[PDB]
C-alpha cells in the first residue's frame, strides 16, 4: 500500500504544521500583482 | 460512450523536410538589431 497516514490525536515534536510555498516569477512576464505603492505622474526628458 | 474505429489503416510513416522552421522567442524580453 503506497501511502501511509498521520496520526491525529488530542495529544511538540511530532504535532503537526501548516506550511505553504509562496513561490514567483517576477521576470518572465509582464507583473500582475504588486505591492501597495502609489504611483506618481511620469515626468519627461529629466533626469 | 466511446466508439472504436478499427476501419483505421495503418502504414509505414511519412518523411518530409523541415527548411528553417521551429524558432521561437526565447523569452519575452525586447531586443532590436542585435545577434543573440
Amino acid at each position: 500500500f503506497p501511502l501511509q497516514s498521520y496520526g491525529f490525536q488530542p495529544t511538540v515534536g511530532y504535532q503537526p504544521y501548516r506550511v505553504v510555498v509562496l513561490s514567483f516569477e517576477l521576470l518572465h512576464a509582464p507583473a500582475t500583482v504588486c505591492g501597495p505603492k502609489k504611483s506618481t505622474n511620469l515626468v519627461k526628458n529629466k533626469c | 460512450q466511446c466508439v472504436n474505429l478499427t476501419t483505421r489503416t495503418q502504414l509505414p510513416p511519412a518523411y518530409t523536410n523541415s527548411f528553417t522552421r521551429g524558432v521561437y522567442y526565447p523569452d519575452k524580453v525586447f531586443r532590436s538589431s542585435v545577434l543573440h
